[PDB]
Formats: structure tokens, sequence, C-alpha cells
């Protein structure tokens, strides 16, 4: 039952009272490691000042226009030869090939994925971006 | 001894 | 109620019999329920009469008419309990107007050495029984370590000035017998800094409540902890408090590096995040140059052309959408940062300032045990604590000699009578004094026994103030070494007018340093008269006794101009300056329990002793040396009431011994 706010372990009592300097000693040790998370800090908060300076400007010159296409149930030969490439480069990532087609949703991809296997040898081309 | 103590609380 | 009222008022617990009792009635405590029950009743009405009026004796007649069946129907009960608290000065103590004259036939002779209170108490009990008693005074006046002083209508007590209560005080009947002028003490104490300003109210309060806090830790480390010893010696007060300071000057550390220490994590968080994010940009720059590359082949265009154009702004957008979310997780951690930078924890423990108020507050402690810190006892400096008596604490403004003079009348005492040796043996004792005056002129006194009410400080003395023929045992020698006796001095100042706050009766003064907290730390105005009294307290006492009461009072006047300002402080008409370590009838002010003691070494020091037969073979004698005074007693120590009752205690023990129980 110690008293609210004071802090007394037997642990630390020992420790205070090990030496005739012992408490001197503790003392000076977190004084000593106080200043060497001081000087870390201000190191890391200049490193951290630094790199702020070089994302100075954002990416809004590199920022691109939102497009927003109306999703179209029918395929297109333009759109077929899109994907093709889309499934060549991207793998089986479904929405990347959506996004890349801009009016085709991720059922309509997956769906084609099945349809078009046997005449697009999908396989295949599955194979190559595997490689 | 403690009785002896000013501003006892 | 009132019979319960009056075993509270004389220490004893209302509904159970104690030690004492159950030794004198043997029979009733190891007997049936309800005979205690009426032996009970009947102590504590007899008590509540006697409480009720003390200025006149309470007879057994007396006492058998205002008892009322079926307490009164036994009469030898009722008897052997009156008996029991006259003999033990539960009742007809003090100064009370005698029924029955004393018998002229004196039975059994004590020679009590030294008029003190407890002295006095014990010398009053005995030719009350009936003994012929002369007490051996080195002093030119009675009282002892109660001295009051007096020039015109100028009065203050050097030594003894309060009564700690009236609450199952013995004062409280001496009061009612004597005319003391009881004046409560008002509990308001304002503190004045190294320079004369007034602690702020906030920081007074923060200051004083870390000081019990600060105790209250002690206690903590002593009992619960058990660090009670360190390097075989026994750990002191002032040990553990420097030891509990420290712990918490060490959580302030460790609190501190804790906080930093997660700023850093945060630091190294964004750091890692800004590397991720620059890089992320540089891929971003590049990946926009090489869609605008692609878009700027204006078609028509095959099919592979136009995929270029859309792959790459698929996947220009992919790398724009995970920097805007680690733009999101920078701004919030950059709030974490900011709030971290806000919410500080404690730079320090206690300031300069701070630790010097504290200093004060341990000054307090230093005057209340009279002593440094650091010799007092972790474990059992408070002791006495359980028996700590009810009610505000009072000054005498007659000054507190009313008590012993009062005490002193109709007494065999002869003054300026300094005891130089105590000789005790099977057939009686002699005690060897000389006049303090003329040195050479030497008395002898006979007697069957030697009541010893010399100050722990006299009998610490070495070389030996007064020899024992034969030498004390080496148990009694033990306790006298291992028990502490303080030192506390008062600095009377005595002006035409008042210049301090009449509604305040005594204010704090801070000293500049740790080493001299002691010195003039505190000054009361209790009196009628314009009196100021500062009393130097802790290491001060010791060392402020081989200075001029020239330079004491100089540091007195400074201290108080700095308060009240150099227009408002006159020069004193009167200054007293007591040195009580130096007075050699004392030694010391009182008693505190040292380091490596405990209370069962006052029990020690109250023991009698018994000298061994004169011719061998011979039975076993009767105790012959007794010993009084604020070191014998366990439960009062340092205390006039303590005195007091140490007197009455020895009385009864004496009379019990020579003239039978
Ligand atoms: C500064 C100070 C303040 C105090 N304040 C208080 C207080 O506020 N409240 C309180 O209750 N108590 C207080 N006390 C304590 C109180 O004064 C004592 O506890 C009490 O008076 C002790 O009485 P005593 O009979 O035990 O000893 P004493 O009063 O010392 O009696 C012993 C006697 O022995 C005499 N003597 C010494 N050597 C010899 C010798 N060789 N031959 C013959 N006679 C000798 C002495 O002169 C003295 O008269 C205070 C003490 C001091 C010093």
């Amino acid at each position: 039952k110690p008293p609210k706010g004071m802090f007394l372990s037997q642990e630390d009592v020992e420790a205070v009272s090990a030496n005739a300097t012992a408490a001197t000693t503790v003392l000076r040790q977190l004084d000593m490691e106080l200043v060497s998370v001081k000087r870390q800090i201000q190191n890391i908060k200049q490193t951290n000042s630094a790199l702020k300076e070089k994302l100075d400007g954002g990416i809004e010159p590199y920022r691109l226009p939102e497009v927003i296409q109306k999703c179209n149930a029918r395929w297109t030969t333009e759109e077929q030869l899109l994907a093709v490439q889309a499934i060549r480069k991207y793998g089986r990532d479904f929405q990347a090939i959506s996004d890349v087609i801009g009016n085709k949703s991720v059922v309509q991809v997956k769906n084609f994925f099945v349809n078009y296997r046997r005449r697009f040898n999908i396989d295949e081309v599955l194979q190559e971006w595997e490689a | 001894p403690r009785s002896f103590l000013v501003r006892r609380r | 109620s009132g019979v319960e009222g009056a075993a509270f008022q004389s220490r004893l617990p209302h509904d159970r019999m104690t030690s004492q009792e159950a030794a004198c009635f043997p029979d009733i405590i190891s007997g049936p329920q309800q005979t205690q029950k009426v032996f009970l009743f009947i102590r504590n009405r007899t008590l509540q009469l006697w409480l009720d009026n003390p200025k006149i004796q309470l007879t057994f007649e007396a006492t058998l008419q205002q008892l009322e069946a079926p307490y009164n129907s036994d009469t030898v009960l009722v008897h052997r309990v009156h008996s029991y608290l006259e003999r033990h000065g539960l009742i007809n103590f003090g100064i009370y107007k005698r029924i029955k004259p004393l018998p002229t036939k004196k039975t059994g002779k004590v020679i009590i050495i030294g008029s003190g209170v407890s002295g006095l108490a014990a010398a009053r009990q005995l030719q009350s029984f009936g003994m012929d008693v002369t007490l051996l005074e080195a002093r030119d006046r009675v009282g002892g370590r109660v001295a009051t002083f007096r020039k015109g209508n100028y009065v203050a007590d050097l030594g003894a000035m309060v009564v700690t209560g009236l609450g199952g005080n013995p004062m409280a009947v001496v009061s009612k017998q004597v005319n003391m002028e009881l004046a409560k003490i008002k509990q308001k104490c304002p503190l004045y800094e190294a320079n004369g300003q007034a602690v702020p109210k906030e920081k007074d309060e923060m200051v004083e409540q870390e000081f019990n806090r600060l105790l209250e830790a002690t206690s903590y480390l002593s009992h619960q902890l058990d660090f009670n010893v360190l390097n075989n010696k026994p750990v002191s007060l002032g040990q553990a408090l420097e030891v509990v300071i420290q712990l918490q000057e060490k959580h302030v550390k460790d609190e501190q590096i804790e906080h930093w220490k997660k700023i850093v994590k945060t630091q190294e968080e964004l750091k890692e995040l800004l590397n991720k994010m620059v890089n992320l940009k540089e891929k971003i720059k590049e990946l926009h140059q090489q869609y605008k590359e692609a878009s700027e082949v204006k078609p028509p265009r095959d099919i592979t052309a136009e995929f270029l154009v859309k792959s790459k702004h698929r996947d220009l957008t992919a790398l724009c959408k995970e920097y805007d979310e680690l733009a999101e997780t920078q701004g919030k951690l950059e709030e974490k940062l900011q709030e971290l930078e806000a919410n500080p924890p404690s730079d320090v423990y206690l300031s300069s300032r701070d630790r010097q108020i504290l200093d004060w507050h341990f000054a307090n402690l230093e005057f209340a045990n009279a002593t440094p810190l650091s010799t007092l006892s972790l474990k059992h400096w408070d002791q006495d604590d359980d028996f700590e008596f009810t009610g505000s604490h009072l000054t005498v403004r007659n000054g507190y000699s009313c008590v012993p003079v009062a005490l002193a009348e109709g007494l065999d005492i002869k003054l300026n009578t300094a005891v130089r040796q105590v000789r005790y043996t099977a057939s009686g004792c002699e005690v060897i004094a000389v006049n303090t005056r003329s040195t050479s002129q030497t008395f002898i006194y006979k007697c069957d026994a030697v009541l010893c009410t010399l100050p722990l400080g006299v009998l610490k003395q070495q070389p030996p103030a007064v020899q024992f023929v034969p030498p004390l045992p080496e148990w009694k020698t033990s306790a006298v070494q291992r028990m502490g006796f303080g030192n506390l001095n008062k600095v009377v100042l005595c002006f035409d007018r008042v210049f301090w706050d009449p509604s305040v009766n005594l204010f704090g003064h801070v000293g500049s340093t740790t080493a001299s907290r002691g010195e003039l730390f505190l000054f009361w105005n209790l009196y009628k008269a314009p009196i100021l009294l500062a009393l130097v307290a802790g290491e001060a006492a010791g060392i402020m006794e081989n200075i001029s009461d020239d330079v004491i009072v100089g540091r007195c006047l400074a201290i108080l101009k700095g308060i009240f300002g150099s227009s408002a402080v006159p020069q004193p008409k009167e200054t007293v300056v007591s040195r009580w370590r130096a007075d050699p009838w004392a030694r010391g002010s009182y008693s505190y329990v040292a380091a490596g003691s405990s209370g069962n070494d006052y029990d020690l020091m109250a023991q009698p002793i018994t000298p061994g037969p004169s011719i061998p073979g011979a039975p076993q004698p009767i105790p012959r040396l007794f010993f009084a005074g604020e070191h014998t007693i366990r439960n009062y120590p340092a205390t006039v009431h303590g005195a007091l009752l140490s007197g009455l205690r020895e009385a009864g023990r004496i009379a019990d011994q020579f003239l039978g129980a």
C-alpha cells in the first residue's frame, strides 16, 4: 500500500542503497541516457527536414485527370486486344485489367477469361507472364 | 516526538 | 457516556481490565464475566467522582456513599478498587484539600534526586502515603526542564510550553487544581522565505502535501519493504527520506526518458515513411515522362501503342493512390509528434525553492524530536503515536513554572544540593551531595530507597556527574548509551509594542541552506505582553550554543526586519537564549528514539535496581534504586505529562514495596 504517486519498489530501493555513491551513479546514468536520446531526436528531425524539402510540391504536377467511362457489356476488337495485352503484363490481377480497358467491370473480365480462353490461348499468355 | 509537530495534518 | 469518558480521561479502556489490574485483581479477571463488569463499573465510577471534582480528596467512604446496588453491595471489592486507584495515582494525585490530615507517624525514608515534575509528583504521592520524603535539587529553583523567564509583566517558558491536548491528559486534572491560564494555539502558521516574502498559497500546500507523502513513504519503506538495516547499522529516518527523495528524482528522469524514447520511435517511423514517399515520387516522376512520350505518338496507332498509353495511365494512378495514402499516414504521425511536444512530463522533482520550503518541514520534524533526522530510528521514532491525547494544543499564559511551584508546596526540598554519588546495599542507601556554591560542604542522606529522576543527558554524561556504587548493571548502562537525548533552544525577544499580526500565534522562516534549516525556523507569540519566541532546532541547536546572545538576537532581528520592515522592528528591551546541552543539570532538551533503540529501552530505564546481599547466602534483597522521568515512560516520552505519570508510577511501586500492597 504505497502512497499514490510515490514510486518505491524492492528492486529500485536495493539499487540506490547497494553502494555509498550508487544513488548519485544511477541518476547520472539516466542524465547521460537522456542527453543521448535528445541528440538522436535532433539528428532524425534534421534528416526528416531534408526529406520534406525533397517532397516540396507533392505529386501535383504528375497528377492525371480522373476519367469515368460508362461501363459497356459488348466487347469491341480493340477492347479484346487491350485485354490480352493487359493479361500478358498484369497476369491474373483482374482490377488492373479493368482499369486499362476503362469500360469493363471485374466480373466481365473474369467472364472474358473463361469465354475466350480457347480462342486467345489465355493459358499460354499466363505461362509467358509467370516466366 | 510527533505530538510536538506544528501544522499537524 | 460519563463513566466511559472517565476511563478515557484516565487513559484506561472502559470495557476491559488492564495488565496492571490483572496483577492486583487476579481473582476477578480469571473469574466470571459478570464480576468483571461490576469491577470495571466501580473503577470507571470512582474515577468519574475524582475527575468531576479533583480539588478535594475522594475517600473510600465518600466513594461507597455515591455507588448504587448491586455495585455498592460488595464493600471489600469497592475498597480494593479505591485502594488500587489511590496507590497508582489515578485518584488523589496533584494538589487536593486533604479530608483526614496526614498521620504525624511516618513509615520509611526516601531520597528523591531532582525537583522536576517527575520528582515532585512522586514526592507528593509518597508523603501522601505517609513516607518521609526529601528531594535533592542542584538548581536554586524547582521545575527542572520546566523553566519560566520572568521580569515585570514579561513571562516566557524556556522549557516546556505546550499542553498537547486535554483528552486523556493528567495535566487536565492539574489545570483544575492549579490556576494555569490555558490558551488554545491557532494552527494557522504562514512561512516567509530567506528574502521575507510569504510562500505563495498554491505552492505552500504543494510542499506540505509532499512532506506528508515523503513521511508516509518512509513508513511504507519500514513496515512493508522491511528497509530497517543497511551495512549492519540501523536505518535512520533521515536516510529513508534521502532514499525516498532519490527514488522520486529517479522516477522524474525515468519518466522523461520513456517520453523522449517514444518521440524517437515516432520520428523513426516518419523517417521510414518519408524515404518510401521520396522513392515513390521519383517512380511517379519517371512514369509520368513515360506516359507523356507514349501519348506524344498521335493517332491513329496500333493496339500495342494504345495499350502503352493505357497501361502507363493505370500504373501512374495506382502509384498516385499509394502516395496519397502515405501522405495521409504522414499527416497523422506529424499530429501525434506535435501532441508529444505539447505534453512533456515533469522537468524536475523539486526546485531549489521547493527543497528550501521542504527543509522547513524537516526542521519542524527536527524540532518535534529535538534531534537531527539522521539520529531518529526510522522504525520506532513515532512508537508513542497511539497514546497521543485528543483536543486543541494549549499554552500557559502564567508560565508553566506555576505547576511545579504548586507541587513543591509542603515538601522537604534541599535546593543548591548536587548529588555526586548514590550508594545502595541490602541494608539501605546513602546519597552523597555537595553545596553548589561552596563545593566542599558535603552532605550524607541515609534512606531505605533512592528515586533517580536525573535526566538521560546527565546519566549519559562521560565522565559521570553522578557515580553509582555499586555501578549500574550492563543492561541499564547499555539502554542509557543506546537511547537518544536531543537538544532544542529558545530565543525570548521582549518588545514595547506588537509589530506582528496578533491573530497569528506562530509564523515560520525558511533557511538559506539545508545545514541551517533549524536556525530560528519558527517564531511563537502566545503571551499578553509583546514577546516573540524563536526556536533553534536540528543540527543548528548544538552549533548556536557556541555563539553569543548578541549575534543570535542580531540574526533574529534581521529575519524579523526582512518580514515586517526595518522601521517596524525596534531593539528588544529584554533578550534570553537557552543553552540546554551546556546546562549541566539537563545536558540536552528531551529523549528521542535513536536509531538502534526502541520503546523497550524506555521500559529498561524504568526497571528498579536490586543490590546483591551483604553476607553471602543471605536472602534476595528488596529493590533500593528506582527511576522516573520522561526517559522512563515509553507511552508518553519527552513530555511534562510523561514526567508526571512516571513519578506517580514509582510512588506506587515504592509504597507497594516498603508499606505493602
Ligand atoms: C525546550 C524544551 C521544550 C519542551 N516543550 C515541552 C512541551 O511543550 N510539552 C511537554 O509536555 N514537554 C515539553 N518538554 C519536556 C519537558 O520539559 C520534560 O519532559 C520534563 O520537564 C522532564 O521532567 P523530569 O522530572 O523527567 O526531568 P527534569 O525536569 O529535568 O528534572 C530533573 C531534575 O534533576 C536535577 N538534577 C540534575 N542533575 C542533578 C544532580 N546531580 N543532583 C541533583 N539534582 C540534579 C535538575 O536540576 C532537575 O531539577 C520540553 C523540553 C524542553 C527542553
